[PDB]
């Protein structure tokens, strides 16, 4: 589960840095796809056996299914943007690489001075995280409800044709 | 833990929010009527208002894991239902000019008005994530509800892009916080620590990252680049609750988070705090000197009033009065926001379509709509921290506060963006007096002009007399 | 040479043996796919391919093969090549958790019913990178319609299945056909089947639920034998969830869930033969009036029954 | 152990043999032979489907320790499925889920 | 046997990764698929830090994080069809009218 | 004062009018260069020319191509579909994919070498479009047939109209989606093809009706055929209806779409069942009878 976890974490990190740089969106969201489906192989191996599945489930097999949809709606054959690859020359992107860079160095810094017993791996079955779900997390559940007719309501309001 | 019918007694005011929100929703199934559905939407807020005494007769106690409820959460459930039944007010008489649906508007603000609730009885980090978002998802609706208008759906997207990345920013930090600690109560936030071992790398950078999505969520500088664009382009009402609301409750749950985390007393998030509050007082203040609309001044003002809630907040363990400091300038300037606020969505209502400008033009205000300047400049004479008014008492709040604690950076902040506000709330104020080159009718836009001068009636004595207000916040005391 | 090691080459060629008879059996019943709607429909079929039609997949197989490979010049050649491989390999491996005898699974996974939620997912991918890439109107379109369709029906797909996962308590496939150990679940979950089986149907694209007039050679082969290696899966998995799987009384386990698969693949076919194809609007309208508000009725009811019998 | 990790290796084994038969099949098709604006409508129903299946994702947690959450988990879960079919309600009456207005 | 710091070290390059990402693109959906990895990378980071504590919270978190990210991409995406139903280009640099 | 008066069987970039006295009937020589022009005019083929308005000015108009080639027996023709989403807004029917020239060949065959083309003008008809060609000589010519010969065209044109319907009936019950009714349709329209082959020497094309008569006598043994046939068709017409036309999937496909009335009907021309169905009973065989249809 060791060689697992850091070759899905390895494709994951390539996987995201080919999204962030490509300039097809439909290869864009194949490679983030890719990266989801390795992040949860991640989950997988780490033992949240329910965090992968949903992490394909939803993360990998609805949310991006939206995204995609969405880029087969617009049609976008990459028009106006394609032609100008801005973020490709080194005066757009190198600055935000350094900020990125710097946050990356602290974070790590951050990371390494912390008490570490090493994952074991043990396998979180779906239906402990059910009985939390329902047990001292009944007002995360009752409010998520809230939160997804919220989004429902913002997205049919805004997202309508007339 | 379990769930308690005395609990459920606890739970009161989020429940009856929360079938408040079911049953306008069935009624817009049933039938789209804007006045009913109205109706509906402030009978509920007002039932769970209403209900916050049966919540302070069932006591103090621990709903759930996640929620505790106590007077602070009260008085904070108060102020957002109070702002939540202004934002309504206000609203109508908008909505009556709405070509589109009016019936959504209702429901996102009463979703919102649950977010706030749950912020306000958050003991936890996933409560606070959660009503941090429940907060959040419906302002990205409301700000660009008028999305024909290009102005609000500029607004919409600048709010729910960086809001989305603060509210990542915040998820991050929250699982560093929890990856060091092992515990997500906020009881528990540093409890693993000892022997002058509280400045935790790991811990820091995670608290480092909260403080980066909860300062995107309170206009604190550097994350402040939003504010005026999202209050100038959002509907009047929604600049309303999202002044007043939003602001309100994250700011109760932040300071629930750095009263009870045995890591809310480090030196190092004090110093993080107070260059914070230093550069959000001055910032907020001086980007004001030179606007012409009142939105985006409104905004700076959000700006500089929430770095002088910043400063109550950091003397919270040095002194021992911060607490109601915060209670007292919560609620002035929630009635000083909410006239100001309300003053503008009156003169901007109705809505005359995505095509006509919605420019205020304050100028000469008093000589068609006398009652209105009056309101409006008691309101900007408040924010000024100007005596016979509300805001003065917070400022001397804050003063004394940051005077117990010998923070002293701080009250110099204070006095000079103290006199910089001043200089530009004035202007605002004789500008509405001076004269204009040239120049409703519904009982909906009356309530809104009596809510507005109620407020300004409120700030008035409240100003001359705040013994009462004083009493009810000191009344208000979370569990220690 | 170690027992252990014998154990692990039986349990690989076990799986290899699964794999190797579902993808046969997909294709073989293409063929008797023909065959059969050659019975219900007064003829029969493919009958002069060999013995009784036997050789003619064989001959579909090699016109298949030795045919123009053709990608179009103003298309995404990857995603183009990538869309039956999906369309193939995801209802594989939704296949691969079916437990088809006692010890004879491929993986005894302790999510099961999700990684089968996984895999259609995917299958709904495959449908929408088929229509995308090939730079065509109507296939664009049409995979816009079929993809609708397709997320219409996974809305309530888990939710039917979950009737069946409230009984048995757990998402493993053994411990769901160990449930049904004495009543199989087709009678306390019938809307759960009913609902299920309507979904199943309308996530294969098959009839009367039913992008790929630019495919050819052997990327339309792939697509159809993925297509009916996904009958073949729904069958199974409906088998083992609704029919108790491998459990009877007098035949050994394969005897019955072959009996009672074959029975739902001839089910397949009777009703692409019977039914005529409803509208575009009153199919999503039946999708998420009717089935989403079953489903989760259905739920409450069982939940309710099952903590009412726990005394 | 030793079933386990059996188990592993034959879906192991499973995943290489379909991925290298399709892959082969592909191959040999190529090799072988000579040569020579779209409606909001479909944005609003794929939304509905992410939003009800996270909601279907609760349910999936719940439904699988429903008898040790007990009577309490029920109510919780029926509130829950009663904003889930308020939501369908006040979709379907709006128009939202009608294809055909 | 796989320790907490590198897989929040991972975590840490997905966000950052997806920070980049965010800014440097100036096309609306490359930016919302910037916050789709960043918050998938901040419950990546919760789910390893639930996993190295053995408790069921860091799945719980995961669950309404991606909560909100299926309602956030709802909502950015119906905004960027809001966008380019209106001015038929999804670069924001013209999107900025107000200002000052 | 046409609104749009383009040409309707040939192509716009035709010369002549074929239906002159002066334009010759036969086929000129075919040459690729044309076939290659053509095709170019297919390849770089403006909804403007066609009578369209609104070239996409609400961002979703969308352009399809029905035609003109079709998986169907009806035959070739285009249409062009203007859509908002699945709204049909605009349709231009482009017609003339199956011109045959059969007034200019009527023109060009003698009065009894005319008849095999009467008979491919509505091919599922056969003897049905040989009768009013035949009446139509025999009233230039004089003459009155006997009560015999009117009963045998009857006869052959109800097996030829049982034949058409049957086809109909079929086709329209496939496209719909249930794809038995017309394999079992087709073994009804074999049996019919077995009866008019013994009496004919034909089966759809049988060119047997003549100038002041039929071509042959009647076989010696058709009456069993006939008899056979009609024992054969009404259980399974009722099989046929109660398999696909009682059910409500097929009556949700069918049940009011594409409705008019009678003043729709009248002022379009439509006759048959079209016309029949608004309550007009209009039947020429009934109106105006003809070939002894008095006595049935
Ligand atoms: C070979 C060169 C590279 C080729 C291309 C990449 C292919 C994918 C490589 C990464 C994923 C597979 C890694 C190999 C896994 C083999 C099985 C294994 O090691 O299982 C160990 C463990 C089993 O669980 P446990 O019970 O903890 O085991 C301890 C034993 N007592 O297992 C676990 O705990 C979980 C195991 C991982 C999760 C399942 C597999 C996820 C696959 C995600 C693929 C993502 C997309 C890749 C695209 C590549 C091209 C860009
Ligand atoms: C075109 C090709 C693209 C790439 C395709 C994939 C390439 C690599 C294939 C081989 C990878 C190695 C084999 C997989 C690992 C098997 C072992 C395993 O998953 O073990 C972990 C766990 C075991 O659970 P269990 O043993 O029941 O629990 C008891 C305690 N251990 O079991 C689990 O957690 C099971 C759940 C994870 C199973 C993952 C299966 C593959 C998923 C990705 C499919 C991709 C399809 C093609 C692309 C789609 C579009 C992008
Ligand atoms: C002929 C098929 C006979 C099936 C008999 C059967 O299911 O027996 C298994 C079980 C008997 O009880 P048990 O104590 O388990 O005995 C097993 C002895 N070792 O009995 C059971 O588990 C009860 C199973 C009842 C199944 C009822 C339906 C069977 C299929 C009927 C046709 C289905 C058509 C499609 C679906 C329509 C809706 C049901
Ligand atoms: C108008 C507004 C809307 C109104 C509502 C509309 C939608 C209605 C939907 C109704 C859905 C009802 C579902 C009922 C399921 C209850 C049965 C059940 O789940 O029982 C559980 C129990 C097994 O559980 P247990 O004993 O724990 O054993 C598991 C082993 N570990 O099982 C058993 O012990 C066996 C119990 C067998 C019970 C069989 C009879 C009831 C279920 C079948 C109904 C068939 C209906 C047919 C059509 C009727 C007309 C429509
Ligand atoms: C629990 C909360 C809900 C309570 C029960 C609600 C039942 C349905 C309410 C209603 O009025 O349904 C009729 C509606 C008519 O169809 P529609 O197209 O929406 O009408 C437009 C103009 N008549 O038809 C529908 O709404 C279609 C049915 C939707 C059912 C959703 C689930 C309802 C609860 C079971
Ligand atoms: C192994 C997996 C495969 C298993 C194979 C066996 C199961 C196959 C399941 C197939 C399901 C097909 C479902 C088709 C649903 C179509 C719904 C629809 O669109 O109905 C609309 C129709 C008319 O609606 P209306 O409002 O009147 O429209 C007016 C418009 N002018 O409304 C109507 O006509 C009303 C009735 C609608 C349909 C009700 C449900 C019928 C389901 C199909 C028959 C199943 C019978 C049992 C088969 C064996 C089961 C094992
Ligand atoms: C047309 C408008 C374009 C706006 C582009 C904005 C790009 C901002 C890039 C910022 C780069 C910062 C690089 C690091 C600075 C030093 C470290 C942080 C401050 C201490
Ligand atoms: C805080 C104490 C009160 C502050 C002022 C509140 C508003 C009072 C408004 C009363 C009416 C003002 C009339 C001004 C008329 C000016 C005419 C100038 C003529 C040259
Ligand atoms: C721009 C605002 C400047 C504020 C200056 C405040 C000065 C405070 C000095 C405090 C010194 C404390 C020494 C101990
Ligand atoms: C649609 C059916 C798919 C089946 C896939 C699995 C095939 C495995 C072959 C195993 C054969 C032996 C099974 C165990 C012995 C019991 C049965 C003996 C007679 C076959």
């Amino acid at each position: 589960m060791e060689f697992a976890f850091y070759i899905c974490g390895l494709i994951a990190i390539l996987a995201t840095l080919r999204v962030i740089t490509h300039t097809n969106p439909v290869h864009a969201l194949l490679y983030l796809i890719i990266s989801l489906l390795a992040i949860s192989g991640v989950f997988f191996s780490l033992g949240a056996y329910f965090a992968g599945a949903l992490e394909i489930i939803v993360y990998a097999g609805a949310i991006m299914v939206l995204f995609v949809f969405v880029v087969m709606m617009l049609n976008l054959g990459g028009s106006e943007i394609e032609q100008e690859r801005q973020w490709l020359k080194p005066q757009v992107w190198i600055g935000p690489a350094i900020l990125s860079a710097i946050m990356l160095v602290v974070i790590v810094y951050a990371i390494l001075g912390v008490n570490d017993q090493g994952i074991d791996g043990t396998p979180i079955s779906a239906k402990a995280v059910g009985i939390t779900l329902f047990g001292p997390y009944v007002l995360a559940v009752e409010l998520a409800s809230m939160l997804l007719l919220a989004g429902l309501v913002v997205a049919f309001h805004v997202g309508r044709e007339e | 833990m379990t769930i308690t019918p005395q609990n459920l007694i606890a739970l009161l005011p989020l429940l009856i929010v929360g079938l408040t929100v079911v049953v306008v929703m069935l009624s817009i199934a049933w039938r789209r009527n804007h006045f009913l559905n109205a109706t509906l939407s402030v009978i509920g807020l007002n039932a769970a208002l209403v209900s916050l005494w049966f919540v302070g007769q069932a006591g103090a106690m621990d709903v759930t894991p996640l929620m505790r409820v106590d007077g602070f959460a009260m008085l904070y459930t108060g102020l957002v239902l109070l702002a939540s039944l202004a934002t309504c007010t206000f609203a109508y008489p908008w909505l009556e000019g709405y070509n589109d649906n009016k019936d959504e508007f209702y429901l996102l603000v009463l979703i919102a008005a649950l977010g706030g609730i749950l912020l306000a009885n958050a003991n936890h980090l996933a409560s606070l994530f959660l009503g941090i978002e429940l907060i959040s998802l419906p302002l990205f609706g409301l700000v660009g509800y008028a999305f024909r208008q290009k102005r609000s759906l500029e607004a919409s997207i600048k709010y729910t892009i960086l809001s989305a990345a603060a509210s990542s920013f915040l998820l991050f930090g929250m699982a560093l916080v929890y990856a060091q600690s092992g515990d997500l109560s906020f009881v528990a936030l540093g409890k693993n620590l000892g022997d002058g071992m509280l400045n935790e790398p790991l811990l820091l950078a995670g608290f480092g990252l909260m403080i980066v999505g909860l300062g995107f969520k309170l206009s604190l500088v550097p994350f402040h680049l939003w504010t005026p664009d999202v209050y100038q382009g959002a509907p009047a009402p929604v600049s309303t609750f999202l002044a007043t609301a939003s602001k309100i409750a994250i700011f109760g749950v932040v300071m629930r988070l750095f009263l009870y985390a045995p890591v809310g007393d480090s030196e190092a998030i004090r110093v993080v705090l107070a260059i914070i509050a230093f550069a959000s007082i001055i910032f907020g203040n001086l980007m004001a000197l030179s606007q012409t609309n009142i939105k985006r001044l409104l905004g700076y003002s959000s700006i500089s009033h929430l770095g002088y809630l910043l400063v109550a907040l950091i003397a919270l363990q040095t002194g021992e009065m911060s607490m109601e400091a915060v209670g007292v300038y919560l609620a002035g300037y929630l009635f000083s926001s909410l006239g100001a606020f309300g003053v503008v969505s009156l003169m901007s209502s109705p809505y005359r379509g995505p095509d006509a400008d919605s420019l205020f033009s304050y100028r000469g205000l008093f000589w068609h709509r006398p009652i209105l300047a009056a309101v409006m400049t008691v309101m900007m004479l408040s924010l000024a921290g100007i005596p016979m008014t509300l805001g003065f008492i917070g400022k001397f709040y804050v003063l004394a506060v940051g005077v117990q604690a010998h923070l002293w950076w701080l009250v110099g902040a204070v006095v000079v963006g103290s006199a910089i506000g001043l200089y530009y709330y004035l202007r605002v104020a004789v500008s509405l007096y001076l004269h204009a080159p040239e120049q409703p009718s519904n009982w909906q836009y009356s309530a809104g002009g009596i809510v507005v001068l109620i407020s300004a009636l409120l700030v008035l004595v409240l100003g001359v007399w705040p013994q009462p207000l004083i009493s009810i916040v000191r009344l208000a005391m979370p569990l220690m | 040479i170690s027992p252990e090691l014998i154990e692990i080459l039986l349990t690989i060629l076990k799986a290899v043996v699964i794999l190797l008879v579902v993808v046969t059996c997909g294709a073989f019943m293409s063929f008797g796919e023909r065959r059969l709607l050659g019975l219900f429909q007064n003829r029969y079929g493919p009958n002069r391919v060999g013995w009784g039609g036997s050789l003619q997949l064989v001959a579909d197989m090699i016109k298949m093969f030795f045919k123009e490979d053709w990608i179009p010049k103003f298309s995404d050649r990857v995603i183009f090549t990538l869309a039956p491989m999906i369309a193939f390999t995801s209802l594989l491996l939704a296949f691969a958790i079916v437990p088809v005898s006692p010890g004879w699974v491929v993986a005894d996974l302790n999510i099961g019913i999700l990684f089968f939620l996984m895999m259609a997912g995917l299958a709904v991918y495959a449908v929408l990178f088929a229509g995308w890439s090939s730079n065509n109107k109507y296939s664009l379109l049409g995979a816009m319609r079929a993809s609708a369709q397709t997320l219409s029906y996974e809305v309530f797909l888990g939710l039917s299945l979950m009737g069946v996962v409230a009984q048995a308590g757990s998402f493993n496939m053994t411990d769901i056909v160990n449930s049904q150990a004495h009543v199989w679940n087709v009678i306390p979950q019938f809307f759960g089947f009913i609902t299920f089986a309507i979904a199943g149907v309308a996530v294969c694209h098959r009839h009367p639920f039913d992008y790929h007039i630019e495919y050819s050679g052997m990327k339309f082969g792939l697509f159809f034998v993925g297509e009916y290696i996904g009958i073949v899966t729904i069958s199974a998995l409906m088998v083992t969830l609704f029919f108790g799987g491998w459990q009877g009384p007098l035949l050994p386990p394969f005897i019955w869930f072959a009996l009672k698969t074959a029975f739902f693949m001839m089910m397949f076919i009777l009703i692409r033969a019977s039914l005529p194809r409803p509208r575009y609007d009153q199919v999503m309208s039946f999708g998420w009036k009717i089935c989403l508000p079953l489903t989760l009725i259905n739920l409450l009811v069982t939940a309710a029954v099952i903590l009412w019998q726990a005394q | 152990s030793t079933e386990v990790i059996a188990h592993h290796w034959a879906f192991a084994i499973f995943l290489i043999v379909a991925i290298g038969l399709c892959c082969l099949m592909l191959v040999g098709g190529w090799f072988l032979g000579g040569r020579a604006r779209l409606s909001a409508k479909f944005y609003l129903v794929a939304m509905f489907f992410v939003i009800f299946d996270v909601e279907a994702l609760y349910l999936f947690a719940w439904s699988t320790s429903i008898r040790e959450s007990g009577w309490v988990g029920f109510v919780e879960a029926a509130i829950f499925i009663f904003v889930l079919l308020a939501g369908l309600v006040y979709l379907v009456r709006i128009g939202a889920l009608d294809w055909t207005p | 046997m796989i320790p907490l710091q590198h897989g929040l070290i991972l975590a840490a390059i997905l966000f950052v990764l997806g920070l980049t990402g965010l800014v440097i693109r100036r096309n609306l959906l490359f930016m919302l698929i910037g916050l789709e990895i960043m918050i998938n990378a901040s419950a990546l980071a919760f789910v390893v830090a639930g996993s190295y504590w053995g408790q069921t919270d860091g799945q719980v978190m995961y669950i309404l994080a991606i909560s909100l990210a299926a309602a956030e991409a709802s909502i950015g995406l119906a905004l960027l069809l809001q966008l380019h139903r209106r001015r038929q280009n999804l670069n924001i640099d013209s999107v900025s009218e107000m200002r000052g | 004062g046409h609104p749009n008066l383009r040409r309707i069987m040939m192509p716009q970039t035709w010369k002549g009018h074929p239906l002159r006295k002066d334009y010759p009937a036969r086929a000129t020589e075919f040459s690729p260069f044309e076939l290659t022009k053509a095709k170019q005019d297919l390849e770089m083929e403006k909804p403007e020319e066609w009578g369209m308005k609104r070239g996409t000015e609400n961002e979703d108009f969308m352009f399809l191509n029905l035609g003109p080639n079709h998986p169907s027996a009806h035959g070739a023709f285009r249409i062009v579909l203007q859509l908002d989403g699945e709204e049909i807004v605009d349709c231009v029917p482009d017609i003339g994919y199956h011109h045959r020239g059969a007034e200019k060949m009527g023109e060009r065959q003698s009065w009894h070498s005319y008849i095999p083309y009467t008979d491919r003008i509505e091919y599922l008809g056969g003897c049905v479009n040989e009768m009013p060609y035949v009446l139509a000589v025999e009233k230039l010519a004089g003459i009155t047939v006997p009560d015999r010969v009117n009963v045998i065209r009857v006869m052959l044109s109800e097996l030829f109209r049982i034949n058409s319907h049957l086809l109909y009936i079929s086709t329209f019950i496939q496209d719909v989606g249930a794809m038995t009714p017309v394999f079992f349709a087709f073994t009804d329209r074999q049996k019919i093809y077995d009866l008019v082959e013994a009496i004919t020497g034909f089966r759809m094309h049988p060119a047997w009706f003549r100038i002041g008569g039929v071509a042959h006598d009647l076989p010696r043994g058709w009456d069993r055929l006939l008899r056979e046939f009609l024992d054969w068709m009404p259980k399974r017409l009722a099989s046929y209806e109660k398999a696909a036309l009682q059910n409500t999937i097929l009556k949700g496909r069918s049940q009011g779409v594409a409705a008019y009335g009678a003043k729709e009907a009248l002022e379009w021309g439509t006759t048959g069942a079209g016309l029949r169905a608004t309550g007009i009973d209009f039947d020429v065989r009934k109106a105006r009878p003809y070939s002894g249809y008095e006595n049935f």
